[PDB]
C-alpha cells in the first residue's frame, strides 16, 4: 500500500552527487601523478 | 504494567551501528523513500536481523572463542542484570523469567550469572531467576497462568518481546523491557503503536538517522544508578505510581513516512 | 557494411570504468542477479549514461574548461582521427560526416583537428570532415541520398550510432564506428542481436565484470589509423578490410 | 529471465556484511589491547 514520504532515512546521503563527486575528484586526482 | 528500562549502547556498538548502516546506505535510501521489490525487502530483514543482533551482543561478531566473563564489558543489559541482584540481595524472593532470543547468549548469561552467585538456570519443557530462549516460550505460558502470584518477567530484548507476544496469550505478570537507547529496540518501541504500511520503513529511517550518552566510565554509572533503583523498587511492592525510570523518549519527529 | 574499428581505452577511462562499477556495486548486483522494481531500473541508467561519457572522454568529469591537444592524450578516438587525416595526405577526395552525442565534445574536436590542420568544421548547414551532433542529424540525412557517390560516416560513440541509425533511413554509403574495446559500446554492439529482455541486464553484467600502456596504445592506435587510411585510398574493398572484428562477449552473459 | 552468473566475481552482500561487521569486532580488540598497555 502507497505511503506518503516525509525525509530522507541518511540526511547527507545523496547518490547522483556523490557519483559526480567521486568521478571528478578520481580525474583531478590523476592529472596529480600527470604533474609527479 | 509493561515497563520499559532505557540503558545505553556501548561506543562498540554504536560503531557497529554506523557501519552497518553505512554498508546498508543504498539500500536504506531506495527502501525509505519509495516503492521497493521483494528482494530490497529480504535485503531490509537482514539489516533488521543485524541491527537485533547489535543491540542483543556485539560479540554475536566475534569469530572466536572467548573466555564468559569477558562480555559485560561491551553490554549495559549484562551489566544491568548483575547490579540488579547484586542490590537485590537474599532477602528478595519472587522468581524472575528472562527471555532472550539467542542460545549462545543465553547459555554465557546463564553461565555467567552463577559465576557471580546469582542463582540462575536455563528454561526447558523455583530459582532466583530463569533464563528463557524465546524459541522454547511455548512452554513457559503454561506455567506463567499459575505462579502470577510470584513471577516477574524480563524481556532481554525486543525480538524476544515481539516473538513471545504475538505466540502466547498476553502475561499476568510484571513485565520489564531492556531496550538499547538510540537501537531498532527504541524505534520498534517508538513505532509500536502502528504496525502499518508504514512500520518497516519509520523503524528503519530513524536508526538510520541516529546512526548516520557519552563513555565507559559513564555508561557504568548510569547503569548501576538504573539498577539499584528499579532493584530498590521490586522491593517495595512494584508501585506502578512510584516506578522510577523516565519513559523513552519519543522518535516519532524522525519518521520518514505517514 | 558498418565497420567496426576497435580501439583500446586509457588508463583514466579503466580506473573511471572500476571506479564506476565499485560506486554502482550493489545496484549493479541486485539489477542483474534478480528481478528489480522501477527505481531500480532508473538508477542502473545512470550508470549506463555515466559508461558512454567515460567511453566518450574522460574530461566530461573534468571541473574546468581547458585548451583542445590536451584531449587526445586520454582519448583514443581523438588520437585515430589525428593519425587517420595526417596520414589520409590531400590524395583522398571523399567527404567524412562525423556524428558525435555530445556539443562540448564536438566543438572541442573540430577545434583540434583545426589545429593539426585538417580540414574539419562543424556541421550548421565540401570540407575534409563534417562534425556532426546527433542531435542534429534529422537534418543530415537528406545530404545522406545525394552525396552516396563519395560521403563516408564515422560514428564516434554508440549513442550516435543509435540516434542517427534509427532517425535517419538506411545510409547506403560507408559507415565506421569508433568503438573502445571493453567499454559499454563493445557490450551494446555484442547484445544488440537480439532486441528483447536480457538485453540491459547483460551489457551491464558484461561491463561490470570487465572493470571489476601507453606508448603502446599511441602505438596500436596509430597502426589503426594508418591501415584504415590504406584501406580508404585502395577504394574501400571488402575482402581486404584490415582490422579484426570486435571479439565476442556473449560468453560473459550473466541471463537468457 | 535464467540468471547464470554474477555480474562482479567477488562481489556478495551477504557475506561482506559478515566480513566488516567480524572485522570492526577485531579492531575493537586491538584499541583495548592498546588502551590497557598505555
Amino acid at each position: 500500500i502507497e505511503l506518503e514520504y516525509k525525509r530522507k532515512p541518511i540526511p547527507d546521503y545523496d547518490f547522483m552527487k556523490g557519483l559526480e563527486t567521486t568521478l571528478q575528484e578520481l580525474y583531478v586526482e590523476h592529472q596529480s601523478k600527470k604533474r609527479r | 504494567s509493561v515497563l520499559d528500562i532505557g540503558l545505553p549502547m556501548s561506543a562498540l556498538q554504536r560503531k557497529m551501528m554506523h557501519r552497518l548502516v553505512q554498508y546498508f546506505a543504498f539500500c536504506i535510501d531506495h527502501f525509505c523513500t519509495g516503492p521497493s521489490d521483494s528482494r530490497i525487502q529480504e535485503k531490509i530483514r537482514l539489516f533488521i536481523q543485524s541491527a537485533h543482533n547489535i543491540a542483543k551482543h556485539p560479540s554475536l561478531y566475534d569469530t572466536e572463542v572467548r573466555n564468559f566473563s569477558s562480555y559485560a564489558e561491551n553490554s549495559s543489559k549484562f551489566l544491568f542484570l548483575q547490579e540488579l541482584f547484586k542490590n537485590l540481595s537474599p532477602s528478595y524472593s519472587k522468581t524472575f523469567f528472562l527471555f532472550i532470543s539467542n542460545q549462545f547468549l543465553a547459555n554465557t548469561l546463564t553461565q555467567w550469572l552463577k559465576s557471580q552467585n546469582i542463582d540462575a538456570e536455563l528454561w526447558a519443557e523455583h530459582p532466583a531467576i530463569w533464563i528463557c530462549v524465546s524459541k522454547k516460550a511455548p512452554s513457559a505460558s503454561h506455567f506463567l497462568q499459575s505462579c502470577p502470584d510470584l513471577s516477574a518477567t524480563i524481556f532481554y530484548d525486543i525480538e524476544a518481546y515481539m516473538s513471545v507476544t504475538s505466540s502466547l496469550p498476553s502475561i499476568q505478570s510484571l513485565v520489564l523491557r531492556l531496550i538499547h537507547l538510540g537501537s531498532i529496540e527504541h524505534a520498534i518501541k517508538c513505532f509500536q503503536s502502528s504496525y502499518n504500511a508504514s512500520f518497516l520503513v519509520n523503524i528503519v529511517g530513524v536508526v538510520a538517522t541516529l546512526s548516520s550518552s557519552e563513555s565507559h566510565s559513564s555508561i557504568t554509572e548510569k547503569t548501576r544508578d538504573i539498577a539499584k533503583n528499579v532493584a530498590t523498587w521490586l522491593k517495595n511492592g512494584e508501585n506502578f505510581s512510584s516506578w522510577p525510570l523516565p519513559p523513552l523518549m519519543d522518535l516519532a519527529s524522525l519518521s520518514v513516512a505517514e
